[PDB]
């Protein structure tokens, strides 16, 4: 952990290689406090975070970090509220972008890999800071089919199977991986089960249908859609009677 | 130690304290609450006088960034008034391109994102003023928005920038906002700031009201003054 | 011998032309000895 | 911005460029590069420090650029900024001296204002009379009729200082003195031609002839000069 | 932004900062490019933390032109600038001459690129060392573009971690007279040695050049390459 | 853009990059000029001549037009900036009115560049000295000094270099008309002021004079070993 | 400190010292006394000069025809503010053919003053300004501050030693507004009295005044002018 | 350094305005003395070789027929501001046919003055103040008037200011030697009394510079027979 100048307070490599700075803008992740979770099915996409609302003075319906980027494209914000803001008004613009410019909808691959692109210039350039923010995507490709794909401050991006992001992510990450050992298509009531369970599993929490938002993808319907909290509410009595 | 001096520098915790520290400057401020309540959004201001030679109106920290949305400051005055030409600026534009009232929570967003711009760059500071915007339609109802220095804005029912904002969010708790109107809320608002002002810490504040709701015809306008006086004395009886 | 000479330098360069002068068992030092010590003090 | 600011183009207390200097001390750890000028031609000698077994061979030269149909340029120093400086040379391409003012005032020029670092390069500049020509990351350049750059630069002029015959010179005396030179020069006892880089600039028919020698070729020098080497040790 | 160069000369007259970006490229995973008689390999180690990684979603070995590919040692996102750069360079030349670009116009227009981010102002280099593989001419190229800028002509050559063991390997185990099928193999045996975990058909990838073009060898290809190994 | 201050005032008052720029004049050659009746003499020391340097092309003294010619101390690479910037404005102003350039407007034109790099952002101010000789249209020999500052003044006789505090107080003592009676002795004074910095001889002075109607004569060794005899003669017959 | 160097950079107590040190600038300014009625609105500043042998520097500036500013600071950073109202009130002419409303023009210097205390390598105006004028809304008294932040005052005292003026200012307040035009100015003339040492006292050479009525245009009395209103005022005890 | 040049003093004072300040104290000392008969400048043009010529070292200099400049400080700097000066008049006799007023001519000139910054400004823009004061001393329909700028940009009316090395005492000499009610040859004398006492060298008819801008007449630097009638008085 050598240091030598700038290098911690400017995106400057270290004597052993390393960008400190952007290391110190995945910190930020964990700021929020809030865990995300994306699982992909054979047929869907989802992504569950959980909701806090510390008051009731806070209106509870504008509390989301699942937006609705495209109508066929959404995703899960982590981090940082206000930086996660920004990418999502940047990510909107540039899908947006591309439907004006080529013709048909973004994929999800390129969508992050612009992004990516974006928030790779914040750590080569030292007049500003990397976006403390962590980018979850889900949407149903023409071929591909279901995809998720993060996107991370470093400008750092793959396809994921199931993915999470925030502060439980490396605990998150081995349920997810010991469920996709077992090799198993999931249908959407699957996956949407298993994004749950990882959330709950690792939290702990037993969640009620108003504490986790969960936003999801089918191929019969390549659209994304915030579910309700009677819908989440019939996942959770589902989860709970087996 | 370095960490703290410029907002494109992040602490080793993933912390950035410029931002951070322009927080501390809306906590050094008077209280200003807002309250939406079924028909409307109120807001209510604890104007402290620092002299007897300011005239009544000086220092509003209640302004008018378009004909249907309001603000209420607290912080850095000075960028509490340049916020609110962006917020007029935006809502401008807005109706200058799409042809009719911006919606709040469009509002919220626009300025908000330029708020968080200067949270980015060593080129700029981040705003040292926290702000409301309130807003009243038919079609989109009352709508209370809060947003930080750092870029964060949330919708409200009830909320409190300031020194007290605690003790003052407490006071909000207790109402039950969804169901009372703005007749009955104005009082409130007038009764939550007298209790949550010290009066033998920094003294002698003006109440300032405004309001946006039905009753306005989603007009954001400055409570008339016999209301605010009638609030006024229902404030200070709650104080026995 | 060089632009920027120090009395450092001259004088390495008299000690080893000695010493050069030295390992041919030699008391008198030649214009040859002084060659060899400017390519050893001044230079590699 | 004022924190992270190293302010290259500032003056020492005592009046120098630190950066300048800094940059001159990256060409004494570069590869030792050689030039000599003769009545018929002019030669530029650079050692190959690209000398690693598995390294492919497929440039006309390591070190020498031609600069145009008449002149010819060698670098010392950093690799990455010469690329820099041979693309403007040959966009500013002419007289050989014009071409060297003109790229030298280029790097004088980031030693004043730009906020940038110094170009870290000197040149050895060959062309067509005959004339050859030095460049320093300060902008100042010098023209030679021998001179060396790089790895023990001073102890290379130094024994051109004493075996360079003014005026008397031919390309084959001149050949011979570049390999003589460089064998001090480099560690190397052999000097074998896969580390050494010979180019030489002669004036064929009215027309300018940049040629850099075949292995083959350079391989007779090296051998040529430890006969006569050896030749010396007889009379001892 | 600032206007002013963020890497300077040590008073040793060493660019600090373009040596701690080599760095990065030492930390970075294995990368072994080899020039047969026939082809040029380029090979990596795209190894992931977890199986819930998409392997075949982010490519290690990227195309540049129909004759021209890439593989990098070093940092992803870093790679992916200069993946976009060499493309936007490679067309560039295309539309001027109608032309496909030959290998050394592109390293020297990369390497350029990358020479100007260690001098640039308020920029650090890029913490990538690229190697590319090309057919110009009927002849195999093969070049590496260090984060100075700095382009060297390789006949076989190893990148990344554990890069200075492999360089050695392949000093005893290339030959010119080498087919591309059996650069391959030496390219799988040089990432072997500094490969740890076994070596499948997702997390290696193999990417050949020859005069049919440059194309990145699927999975079944190189699980089929990989059973030769054992 | 860079945009930095570089030189700024030091709270006692002083601008230390205008004064650092003055200290690598004094790290420069011995520049010395003489302005006599009918002639301007320039004299520059040469630092470590060595015998396979091209003496054409490091150069201390260059004509910025058919009338003006100056002599530099400091960094040389600076120097060559200043001169052709200067030689652009002495065509731009012949081109404008109609006129050689007089000695004064070219020293103003030199000393106004260089006052404004040391108060221009990203620019540190120019390391040199210039001694600008030459002749007005009327005759007049003319000999003006700059420094990096940007303060120009005239002088009968000045030196500026490492040794130009000693060359100096030379030439207070020895600048009288009788000694600029004729061309001769005034070019002996600008040798007898260079032999006091420099060691060796005559190998080590650049002489160029300027004669009235005359373009920039450039003296060659031979012509120089000569007068340095005389010097020596002279010497004995003072004993 | 490492936290006073620029303008941009917070302090770990929410404050931005390079904004309070050009506020102290103000404070190292002559006093100047401004104070308004029903009618009227008058400007008093005591000119203060360097030596006995030059003239005393100039505080009151002459805006529009309706405005008019009183200085307290950097002279120079005084007359790039004056400069831009100056524009701004003649801009209004130009366009709306009315008076430039009061309230209406020191929004402009509070949004134009909030540029240079937010961004990098830039610094506040160290000037403190009383601006006096008349409009459709009566007489006004602004007091503008190089933090960006401008109060509407009734009677305000800014410059050195203000704060004794201030104390006169707060007590007799309520005879300012029925007051006429020259008790006003009797009245700032007496607060401006307080700035002043004891043996020190209100001369014409030190007094400039500058009113701006309902039917009278802003104007500005000097050394001979001032005399018709310092003889009035009874001797200080 | 850490600090900018647009940074305040935690006192209020612009450091980099202070410190050009600073810098005057090191100028040769000039000394201007308004009177009803007309404006006189003289300034000490301290010579430091007798090889140097004293008529190229010029410290007064004509800004215009009817008004010229006392320049102490850094020499050089000056230059800046007495060219536009020599601008912005010449533009107001364009555009209104008429020699601008000496305290208007000053007022431009002392905008130049905190015109400097590091960012946010045009690429001719100056990086640091003006490190030079100036004594402008001309004649307008208000008679003769004596203006004194410094580096802050303030300029004020004076009767008679000394700048320079010797300001201190030459101020102290000028308030003992100056009363509203005297003759120009009076303030002639009485400036070079003070600048004999003040200076480093011997007072002589070469190492001074006197100018005057008498009501009708024009501007007049003094020649050395002119001095030399002056000086053999003391």
């Amino acid at each position: 952990g050598s240091s030598a100048g700038f290098d911690r307070h400017i995106t400057i490599f270290s004597p052993e290689g390393r960008l400190y700075q952007v290391e110190y803008a995945f910190k930020a992740i964990n700021q929020g406090g809030l865990t995300s979770v994306a699982v992909r099915g054979k047929d869907c996409a989802v992504i569950v975070t959980q909701k806090k609302v510390p008051d009731k003075l806070l209106d509870s319906s504008t509390v989301t970090h699942l937006f609705k980027i495209t109508e066929n494209i959404g995703c899960v914000m982590t981090g940082m509220t206000a930086d996660s803001r920004s990418q999502v008004q940047r990510a909107r613009y540039e899908a947006a972008n591309w439907k004006y410019k080529y013709g048909y909808e973004i994929p999800v691959d390129m969508l992050c890999k612009r992004i990516a692109d974006i928030s790779q210039v914040y750590t080569q350039n030292a007049e500003m800071r990397p976006l403390g923010c962590c980018m979850i995507l889900i949407g149903i490709d023409e071929e591909q089919g279901p995809q998720v794909y993060k996107c991370d401050p470093a400008g750092y991006y793959c396809g994921f199977k199931a993915t999470a992001a925030g502060v439980k992510q490396t605990e998150s990450t081995s349920f997810l991986e010991k469920k996709v050992k077992k090799k198993f298509d999931w249908t959407f009531e699957q996956t949407v089960e298993t994004a749950i369970t990882c959330l709950s599993t690792v939290l702990s929490i037993d969640f009620k249908p108003s504490e986790i938002e969960v936003g999801v993808v089918t191929v019969e319907n390549p659209k994304f859609r915030i579910l309700t909290e009677a819908e989440i509410d019939a996942h959770l009595v589902a989860l709970a009677e087996r | 130690t370095g960490y703290d001096l410029s907002a494109s520098t992040f602490s080793p915790d993933g912390r950035v304290f410029q931002v951070e520290y322009a927080m501390k400057a809306v906590e050094n401020s008077s209280t200003a609450i807002g309250i939406r309540c079924k028909d409307g959004v109120v807001f209510g201001v604890e104007k402290l006088v620092l002299s007897k030679l300011y005239e009544e109106g000086s220092n509003k920290r209640l302004f008018n960034v378009d004909r249907h949305v309001g603000m209420a400051v607290a912080g850095l005055l000075a960028d509490a008034r340049s916020l609110a030409d962006i917020a007029r600026e935006e809502a401008s534009n807005f109706r200058s391109n799409f042809g009719y009232n911006i919606p709040l929570k469009h509002l919220a967003d626009r300025v908000a994102m330029y708020v968080h711009a200067y949270t980015l760059y060593s080129a700029v500071r981040p705003f040292g003023c926290s702000f409301m915007l309130g807003s009243y339609s038919v079609n989109d109802g009352a709508q209370l928005y809060m947003i930080d220095p750092s870029g964060v804005s949330y919708g409200y029912w009830g909320c409190a920038i300031g020194k007290a904002r605690q003790a003052a969010k407490t006071e909000i708790e207790k109402l039950q906002m969804k169901e009372m109107t703005c007749r009955d809320i104005v009082k409130e608002v007038a009764k939550i700031i007298y209790i949550v002002h010290d009066e033998v810490k920094d003294k002698a504040f003006e109440l300032e009201l405004s309001w946006v709701g039905e009753l306005t015809n989603g007009r954001h306008e400055i409570v008339p003054k016999d209301i605010r006086e009638e609030a006024e004395k229902y404030a200070k009886e709650s104080l026995k | 011998a060089k632009d920027d000479l120090s009395g450092a330098d001259i004088k390495a360069i008299c000690t080893e032309a000695g010493l050069m002068a030295l390992r041919e068992r030699r008391m008198k030092v030649t214009n040859e000895d002084f060659k060899k010590s400017k390519e050893n003090v001044l230079y590699k | 911005s004022r924190r992270y600011d190293s302010r290259t183009t500032i003056f020492s207390p005592e009046g120098r460029l630190y950066q300048v200097e800094y940059a001159m001390e990256a060409i004494g750890h570069a590869g030792t590069c050689l030039g000599i000028l003769a009545n018929d031609g002019v030669l530029l000698a650079a050692e190959r420090r690209n000398i690693h077994k598995l390294l492919d061979e497929v440039f006309f030269s390591e070190k020498i650029y031609k600069l145009n149909e008449d002149m010819a340029c060698s670098v010392a120093g950093i690799t990455s900024d010469a690329n820099v400086l041979t693309n403007e040379l040959r966009l500013i391409a002419i007289p050989c001296e014009q071409l060297v003012t003109a790229l030298c005032d280029i790097k004088q020029a980031y030693t004043q204002f730009g906020g940038k670092r110094p170009f870290g390069v000197s040149l050895l500049y060959i062309g067509w009379g005959f004339q050859l020509y030095q460049s320093d990351p300060s902008g100042n350049y010098g023209g030679w009729k021998a001179t060396c750059i790089g790895n023990n630069s001073a102890a290379a002029v130094s024994m051109l200082k004493q075996d360079y015959k003014e005026g008397e010179m031919t390309l084959k005396s001149a050949l011979a003195l570049a390999i003589k030179v460089l064998n001090k020069t480099m560690d190397v006892s052999k000097l074998s031609a896969e580390k050494v880089e010979i180019a030489t600039l002669t004036r064929e028919n009215g027309k300018t002839v940049i040629r850099v020698l075949k292995q083959k070729e350079v391989e007779q020098l090296i051998k040529k000069h430890e006969e006569e080497e050896a030749k010396a040790e007889r009379e001892k | 932004g600032y206007s002013f160069s963020l890497t300077t000369f040590s008073p040793s007259g060493k660019l600090v900062q373009i040596e701690y970006a080599l760095a990065a490229v030492a930390g970075g995973a294995p990368s072994v490019g080899i020039k047969a008689a026939n082809g040029v390999v380029l090979a990596t180690e795209k190894k992931q933390k977890s199986i819930l990684y998409d392997e075949r979603s982010v490519h290690k070995v990227e195309p540049i032109t129909k004759h021209i590919g890439l593989v990098y040692s070093g940092m992803g996102p870093d790679y992916r600038v200069l993946v976009h750069r060499a493309r936007k360079l490679a067309q560039q030349y295309y539309l001027v001459y109608q032309e496909p670009i030959p290998t050394a116009q592109l390293v020297q227009r990369v390497a350029s690129v990358m020479q100007e981010y260690t001098q640039s102002g308020g920029v650090r280099p890029f913490g990538v060392s690229l190697l590319i593989c090309g057919w110009n001419e009927g002849r195999p190229y093969l070049f590496q573009s260090d984060p100075s800028g700095a382009y060297f002509a390789w006949k076989a050559t190893a990148m990344g971690k554990n890069y200075v063991n492999g360089k050695t390997f392949l000093e005893k185990r290339y030959n010119e007279d080498l087919e591309l099928e059996d650069a391959i193999h030496t390219a799988i045996l040089t990432l072997k040695e500094s490969f740890e975990g076994q070596m499948t058909e997702d997390n290696i990838e193999v990417g050949i050049c020859n005069e049919a073009g440059f194309r990145r060898l699927t999975p079944t290809e190189v699980k089929d390459y990989l059973a030769a190994i054992a | 853009s860079y945009d930095r201050a570089i030189t700024v005032f030091s709270p006692d008052g002083h601008l230390f990059q205008v004064e650092y720029a003055q200290e690598a004049v004094k790290k420069g050659s011995t520049a010395v000029g003489v302005r006599g009746r009918d002639i301007v003499v320039l004299g520059v020391e040469k630092k470590s001549v060595a015998k396979l340097q091209d003496e054409r092309t490091v150069r201390k003294i260059c004509a910025l037009d058919d009338n003006v010619c100056m002599a530099f101390a400091g960094l040389t690479a600076d120097a060559r900036i200043v001169i052709n910037r200067a030689r652009v404005e002495c065509q731009s102003h012949r081109l404008t009115v109609e006129d050689p350039v007089t000695v004064e407007y070219i020293t103003r034109y030199i000393a106004s560049l260089k006052q404004r790099y040391t108060q221009s952002n990203g620019r540190r101010p120019f390391g040199i000295s210039a001694l600008i000789v030459g002749f007005d249209f009327d005759g007049t020999p003319r000999l003006y000094q700059t420094d990096p500052s940007g303060t120009y003044h005239a002088w009968k006789a000045n030196a500026i270099g490492r040794g130009a505090k000693s060359v100096r107080e030379f030439l207070e003592k020895n600048y009288t008309d009788e000694a600029i009676e004729t061309d001769d002795l005034t070019i002996k004074l600008v040798i007898k002021a260079l032999l006091e910095v420099v060691q060796s001889g005559g190998k080590n002075i650049e002489l160029a004079v300027m004669r009235r109607d005359q373009s920039l004569k450039i003296l060659n060794p031979e012509e120089i070993e000569k007068y340095v005899a005389e010097i020596e003669k002279e010497k004995e017959e003072n004993e | 400190n490492q936290y006073d160097n620029d303008v941009t950079v917070w302090s770990p107590q929410g404050r931005i010292h390079q904004i309070e040190y050009a506020m102290e600038a103000v404070k190292q300014g002559s006093a100047t006394v401004g104070l308004k009625s029903k009618t009227h609105a008058v400007l008093v500043a005591l000119k203060r000069a360097q030596s006995e042998l030059a003239a005393h520097q100039k505080k009151i500036l002459h805006v529009d025809n309706h405005i008019g500013i009183s200085i307290a600071g950097l002279t120079a950073d005084a007359r790039l503010l004056c400069n831009f109202m100056r524009q701004e009130c003649l801009d209004s002419r130009f366009v709306f053919d009315r008076p430039l409303p009061v309230s209406r023009l020191v929004s402009l210097i509070g949004s134009k003053t909030q540029i240079p205390t937010q961004r990098y390598g830039r610094r506040p105006y160290g000037v403190g300004l009383l601006i006096a004028g008349y409009d459709d809304m009566g007489p006004h008294i602004f007091q503008t501050c190089p933090s960006a932040n401008y109060f509407d005052c009734r009677a305000m005292s800014i410059g050195a030693r203000s704060q004794s003026a201030r104390t006169y200012l707060e007590r007799h307040m309520s005879e300012f507004m029925e007051c006429n035009l020259n008790e006003l100015v009797k009245h700032g003339l007496r607060a401006l009295r307080e700035t002043l040492p004891a043996e020190q006292d209100l001369t014409t050479k030190n007094v400039s005044i500058g009113i701006v009525g309902k039917d009278l245009e802003f104007t500005i009395y000097d050394d001979d002018d001032v005399s018709p209103f310092l003889e009035g005022l009874e001797e200080r005890p | 350094y850490d600090r900018g040049v647009n940074t305040f003093s935690p006192e209020g004072r612009l450091f980099q305005v202070e410190y050009a300040i600073e810098a005057i104290k090191l100028g040769s000392t000039a000394i201007g003395i308004q009177t009803s008969e007309g404006v006189c400048l003289a300034v000490e043009k301290r010579i430091t070789s007798p090889l140097m010529e004293p008529s190229s070292i010029e410290k007064i200099v004509e800004i215009d027929a009817h008004i010229g400049c006392a320049m102490s400080g850094l020499i050089a700097d000056a230059k800046t501001l007495i060219d536009k000066a020599r601008v912005e008049t010449q533009n107001h006799w364009f555009t209104y046919n008429e020699t601008m007023t000496v305290e208007s001519v000053t007022q431009a000139v002392s905008n130049l003055a905190l015109q400097f910054g590091e960012e946010d400004a045009d690429p001719g823009a100056m990086s640091r103040p003006f490190g030079v004061a100036l004594l402008f001393g001309g004649v307008d329909e208000k008679g003769p008037q004596l203006f004194h700028m410094d580096p802050s940009g303030t300029f004020v009316q004076c009767d008679a200011r000394a700048i320079g090395s010797a300001s201190e005492g030459a101020q102290s000499s000028l308030q003992e030697v100056y009363h509203k009610s005297m003759t120009l040859k009076e303030a002639i004398k009485s400036s070079l009394i003070i600048l004999k006492q003040v200076m480093e060298e011997k007072l002589n008819a070469t190492n001074i510079e006197l100018a005057t801008v008498q009501p009708g007449q024009n501007f007049h630097m003094f020649t050395k027979e002119e001095l030399e009638e002056v000086i053999k008085d003391i």
